[PDB]
């Protein structure tokens, strides 16, 4: 509910309303930008420099078997020592699921250990984006096979989060495998030898079809359906089969 | 007896400085910081005339003042504990006809 | 010396040693130990791209 | 240069134990401590300019306010000096 109230304790301002009724959304980016090491070796010295939520109380002990404080009362603050214990002795999840969308990572070491080196001589992106937006954001995609049906398929119930997941989906699915290990094989004067081994829309958002809708609406009720949606993340269409 | 004879061991501080003289409570500590393997404690033999969880309350008074020395802009010289009801009880304050 | 990690099986004494050594002596295999927390460094040349 | 370099000797604390941490004032008060020999000081060669008395009293209050510590029932962490005439004129707070 605090997003609303924000909404409208934020347009009471008519300075702060101007601009937040005239600009559109295609000029999001373009605003976003106009915002105006010996300090980490400082507030480590000093106890709780961590900030944490306030779940972290009922799960983690105030004082551990020696005697020393892990966290203190005024998004509360913590001490490094609360994650070493959590490390140590905490809640434990054996899920499959972490590794679904890092491999890119792991044939790398996958192509380090099986490898064999020899001597040493001294001679002198859109269509990517799309599945990646129908998979990771169901409810906000745009106006628009087998590989997405697999990640529904693989990855449906067991989400970490969604944008390191939409960032890996992206690294992954957008030779590179002597490129990637330049730095060892050639040299200022020396090369070292190394071998790897759909619908369709009538017009603008409409009154008397009821509330609008969201994006998942598989049932189709009776097929007619001329239903009120919002598409992208804009406005609101009209939507029949 | 006053203190037990036959079944006492030692925390020893592996030969200090030869210039080194001073206060028996840092001798205590760095005594003790030489010691891993703490557990939770636990009751193993009742005294049947008393309150155990008074013991297991002091004793883990006794280490929490003893860590707690560190919030302090000026370290002291002897340590003073703070009154507290278990060990009001185990110093017998409240039992004066 | 910036975090205050150093290995498990040290003389250095900081306020995070209790814990390290706990967890260094409650693991088996040491090598799998991050830096982070009292681990050992396995970095060279050909590891620099993981 | 800040420091001299070839004619700094330095006083030890032979060996110190392997559980020895803590702060430096400290260590330096130990090593101080383990030097005997102190006699009334005197000037050898002047700065002919500025005042020399300044410096030689500056000397003798920094003995004694290192000595003066024990008076104290909080010793502290830190030591701060008291702001005499020497010091001023030294560092130049006018």
């Amino acid at each position: 509910m605090e997003r609303i109230k924000e909404l409208r304790n934020l347009m009471s301002q008519s300075r702060t309303r101007e601009i937040l009724t005239k600009t559109t959304v295609d000029h999001m980016a373009i605003i976003k930008k106009y915002t105006s090491s010996l300090r980490m070796k400082w507030m480590m010295a000093m106890k709780y420099p961590i900030t944490a939520d306030k779940r972290i109380t009922e799960m983690v002990p105030e004082r551990n078997e020696q005697g020393q404080t892990l966290w203190s009362k005024m998004r509360v603050m913590v001490s490094p020592l609360a994650v070493t214990w959590w490390n140590r002795n905490g809640p434990m999840t054996s899920t499959v699921h972490y590794p679904k969308v890092y491999k890119t990572y792991f044939e790398k070491v996958e192509r380090l250990k099986h490898g064999t080196f020899g001597p040493v001589h001294f001679r002198n992106a859109k269509e990517a984006q799309d599945v990646i937006m129908e998979v990771v954001f169901p409810n906000e995609v745009g106006a628009r096979l087998t590989i997405t049906k697999e990640k529904k398929e693989e990855l449906q119930d067991c989400k970490i989060s969604p944008l390191m997941v939409a960032y890996m989906l992206e690294r992954e699915l957008v030779s590179s495998v002597y490129i990637e290990v330049l730095h060892l094989t050639q040299g200022t004067c020396w090369e070292q030898m190394y071998t790897p081994g759909g619908f369709l829309i009538l017009g603008k958002e409409d009154r008397r079809y009821g509330p609008a809708l969201s994006i998942n609406e598989l049932s189709n009720l009776a097929k007619g359906e001329k239903a009120n949606v919002l598409i992208g993340q804009g406005d609101v269409v009209l939507v029949m089969k | 007896s006053k203190f037990l004879l036959m079944d006492a061991l030692k925390l020893s501080i592996e030969d200090p400085s030869h210039e080194g003289e001073g206060i028996p409570l840092y001798d205590a500590i760095k005594c003790m910081r030489t010691f891993f393997g703490w557990k939770e404690p636990y009751i193993v033999k009742p005294h049947e005339k008393g309150i155990n969880p008074n013991y297991l309350l002091s004793w883990k008074q006794v280490l929490a003042e003893l860590q707690d020395i560190e919030n302090e802009e000026k370290i002291p010289r002897t340590k003073n504990m703070k009154k507290t009801s278990q060990l009001k009880w185990a110093l017998g304050e409240n039992m004066a006809p | 010396y910036t975090y205050r990690c150093h290995r498990g099986d040290t003389q250095i004494q900081t306020r995070r040693s209790f814990e390290l050594k706990k967890l260094w002596e409650q693991t088996r295999s040491k090598a799998g130990l991050l830096v982070s927390d009292g681990g050992p460094n396995l970095y060279n040349i050909r590891n620099l791209h993981i």
